[PDB]
């Protein structure tokens, strides 16, 4: 068994969609200023 | 004298395989 | 410095396997998951109160 995650599969009828690859991009991109904000929180 | 970066280097977890196989029987 | 003009914003939160089904067709792909690996012992960036 185990069916393999992150087998692509079309989920919209969208010309251009997302894909989870940009989105986790935009996600790593994103953090090390909310990891440096995070300290003074802290 | 150092700044000290705080979030640490974390490694994951093994993947395991035989686990999810084998069911469980109550004794 | 806008809330406004902001381009994304992401949130992590725990949920449940019923709180997915409660709206069966507003959530596709379902059987794929891993549903182990995936606690919050697993994910270190996010804080949770939960033991």
């Amino acid at each position: 068994p185990l069916p393999d995650p992150s087998q692509a599969t079309k989920l919209t009828s969208w010309k251009n969609e997302l894909s989870l690859q940009a989105l986790k991009a935009d996600l790593d991109a994103a953090k090390p200023s909310h990891t440096a904000m995070m300290i003074k929180v802290k | 004298t150092f700044f000290w970066l705080k979030k640490a280097i974390i490694t994951a977890r093994k993947e395991q395989y035989f686990m999810p196989l084998a069911s469980v029987t109550n004794m | 410095g806008d809330i406004n003009k902001a381009m994304f914003a992401i949130v992590s939160f725990e949920t449940c396997k019923a709180d997915l089904l409660k709206e069966k067709d507003r959530y596709h792909n379902l059987n794929k998951i891993d549903w182990q690996s995936s606690a919050p012992v697993n994910e270190p960036d996010h804080a949770t109160t939960t033991p």
